[PDB]
């Protein structure tokens, strides 16, 4: 399963 | 064996057609197992390997989340990168990234990975250590300052060096008899004359998993890699693997010729010659 | 960066004229992601095709599979036809059932 990304580069 | 799942992903800039395209995908080994592209009215995550439809609602859901927050962050991000590079909102961008784990025959991690590129060239990589950065120009700079003040990397960190490992090792017992299974390849050396004086010997690995494979002409026992031409190896559209070696060779001489294959579904490697 | 892609015309199995196949055509190694690509069926186009989710490999160059169900005869031509902001004009790869 994937990762949790919400905010950021 | 030695196993990895991935999960890569593409989003571009679409100026004046709509919001950026994102498509993304992930992989056990060289299976495809989930997708998600952003292009429908309410797109959500989907199967493509047997054995991950058994995943509960719960899965999908959270899965379509990460997909839809990605695509979101991905937008922003592509804003960013038009300012760091000074670059017009009229040109189209591309942003990618992939992320993923390698696991040991013993079940543990192996390496961790994850990996931007933009418009095509590296962008910003995680090293080997799962701990620090490797910026590839300056832009990337201003991002890993941001990036080590967020600690970024411990948190993915954990995620590589737990959950990703985790279910990887869920699905791969799940997908057991697919995934575990090594499909060795079909083989035939075929011919094809050029004229009266030269003949293609042409041979062929068909139905092959995983992809990776050795495909070797020898004249009299010495390698002809440097006449040989080696086609990318293809998909079959089944889940499994295509691939062939030529070499073009004076009419008379083609008993002289042997073509080796090495794949891992071979308990050895295989000498084939011309049967006409 | 642009990549030109790299263009493959095959079918799932050993033709056998009459027996339904899988026509496919495979193109990779190229940047951007937009592209067009056509199977032809004696220089026309086919419209059952399908093509997989756009992914992409280790030097970041994407690779898609498009396809289509047929079935092979002597006398029926095939070809793929891809255009791509690196080509002036569509490429043409003919079907070659010994490739």
């Amino acid at each position: 399963r994937r990762k949790w990304r919400r905010w950021x580069l | 064996g030695s196993h990895s799942m991935r999960y890569f992903h593409t989003s571009v800039s679409r100026p004046g057609r709509g919001e950026p395209r994102f498509i993304t995908v992930g992989y056990v080994d060289d299976t495809l197992f989930v997708r998600f592209d952003s292009d429908a009215a309410s797109p959500r995550e989907e199967p493509r390997a047997p054995w991950i439809e058994q995943e509960g609602p719960e899965y999908w859901d959270r899965e379509t989340q990460i997909c839809k927050a990605k695509a979101q962050t991905d937008r922003e991000d592509l804003r960013t990168l038009l300012r760091y590079y000074n670059q017009s909102e009229a040109g189209s961008h591309t942003l990618q990234n992939m992320y993923g784990c390698d696991v040991g025959p013993d079940g543990r991690l192996l390496r961790g990975y994850h990996q931007h590129a933009y418009d095509g060239k590296d962008y910003i990589a995680l090293n080997e250590d799962l701990s620090s950065w490797t910026a590839a120009d300056t832009a990337a700079q201003i991002t890993q300052r941001k990036w080590e003040a967020a600690r970024v990397a411990e948190q993915l960190r954990a995620y590589l060096e737990g959950e990703c490992v985790e279910w990887l090792r869920r699905y791969l017992e799940n997908g057991k008899e697919t995934l575990q299974r090594a499909d060795p390849p079909k083989t035939h050396v075929t011919h094809h004359p050029i004229s009266d004086h030269e003949a293609t010997l042409r041979c062929w690995a068909l139905g092959f998993y995983p992809a990776e494979i050795t495909l070797t002409w020898q004249r009299d026992g010495e390698d002809q890699t440097q006449d040989t031409e080696l086609v990318e190896t293809r998909p079959a559209g089944d889940r499994t693997f295509q691939k062939w070696a030529a070499v073009v060779v004076p009419s008379g001489e083609e008993q002289r010729y042997t073509c080796h294959v090495q794949h891992e579904g071979l308990p050895k490697p295989l000498t084939l010659r011309w049967e006409p | 960066i642009q990549r030109t892609p790299k263009i493959q015309v095959y079918s799932r199995h050993p033709a056998e004229n009459g027996k339904s196949n899988f026509l496919n055509c495979y193109v990779s190694g190229f940047h951007p992601s937009d592209i067009e690509v056509d199977l032809l069926k004696n220089g026309e186009r086919i419209e059952k095709v399908e093509h997989s989710d756009l992914s992409f490999s280790k030097d970041w160059s994407f690779y898609l599979l498009y396809y289509t169900e047929f079935t092979p005869t002597e006398k029926d031509e095939y070809a793929c036809r891809v255009n791509h902001v690196t080509l002036s004009q569509p490429k043409i790869v003919k079907w070659d059932r010994d490739m």
